[PDB]
């Protein structure tokens, strides 16, 4: 690829 | 005649050989891409201009090095532009005072992609340059043989177009969210440019990428990518139109998106890939 792209994020318990 | 690099190290009269460590910092122009400009990089003077006429050409053989070596390009010697590497010796010029003047040298890559590049790790050689020294005294013929060498990490543009950057991390909100991803592409030249992203799916449509976090993982969501509203799913191309030497954005978004199942606590990652294409 060209570029790469992280993509992060978290599911948070409620 | 002799000369000296930017940090003094010297090739003397009869010639001989130098390590030359640029920081590079290459880019993308009209039809062809820098990859150094070695004018502020090697000196050379006339020992004795009064009475002798130096001539200097880059020598046939002077060629890219290490992971360049495959391309093809051009070298810009004291403004003339002339195929890279070398086939054939360049024309001479005149070195005719003691005052150390530039070695008029820059190294040009030609574009084979849209918007690619190619690593350069630091410490790596990138060229061997070969300069001939002659006069209109004797028959003097003298090789000052020049290596180059990364004295940084960067990667070479070869392409026409180049990136506001090669690798992004974004972070979404906590669950439910989205966040814009900065991503913007410009060309030296108008090109009709598109991309397409890559990476593993996990549904039909090809549309959500997994989540792939390692450690302590949520289950039941994947990462969808939209510009503004449009999902854009992987390996299908998305037309950016012509996009010239203002910076364009890819107008992306990255959202999580139910995969199935309950949706559990845990890290949500995905890695995608961006290519961009010509159309
Ligand atoms: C006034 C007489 C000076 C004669 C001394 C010879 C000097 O030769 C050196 O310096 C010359 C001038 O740079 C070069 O042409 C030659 O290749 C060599 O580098
Ligand atoms: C989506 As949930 C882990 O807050 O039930």
């Amino acid at each position: 690829a060209d570029v790469t792209i992280t993509v992060n994020g978290k599911v948070v318990a409620k | 005649f002799a000369c000296k690099t930017a940090n003094g190290t010297a090739i003397p009269i009869g010639g001989g050989s130098a390590n030359v460590y640029v920081n590079l910092a290459p880019a993308v122009n009209v039809g062809q891409n820098l990859v150094v400009d070695l004018s502020t990089q090697i000196f050379c003077h006339n020992d004795y201009p009064e009475t002798i006429t130096d001539y200097v050409t880059l020598q046939r053989g002077s060629a890219y090095g290490g992971v360049l070596s495959s391309f093809s390009g051009t070298v810009k010697y004291n403004g003339s532009s002339y195929p890279f590497p070398t086939t054939s010796e360049t024309p001479r010029v005149v070195y005719n005072s003691r005052t150390d003047k530039p070695w008029p040298v820059a190294l040009y890559l030609t574009p084979v992609s849209s918007a690619g590049g190619v690593a350069i790790k630091a410490g790596s050689l990138i060229a061997v340059l070969i300069l001939r020294q002659t006069n209109n005294y004797n028959s003097d013929d003298f090789q000052f043989v020049w290596n180059i060498y990364a004295n940084n990490d960067v990667v070479v543009p070869t392409g026409g177009c180049d990136v506001s950057a090669r690798d992004v991390t974004v972070t979404l909100p906590d669950y439910p969210g989205s966040v814009p991803i900065p991503l913007t592409v410009y060309c030296a030249k108008s090109q009709n440019l598109g991309y397409y992203l890559s990476g593993t799916t996990a549904d039909a449509g090809n549309s959500i990428f997994t989540n792939t976090a390692s450690f302590s993982p949520a289950q039941g969501v994947g990462v969808q990518l939209t510009r503004n509203g449009t999902i854009i799913p992987a390996n299908n191309t998305v037309s950016l139109g012509a996009v010239g030497t203002s910076a364009v954005s890819l107008g992306l978004t990255a959202n999580y998106a139910r995969t199935g199942g309950q949706v559990t606590a845990g890290n949500v990652q995905s890695i995608i890939g961006v290519t961009f294409v010509y159309q």
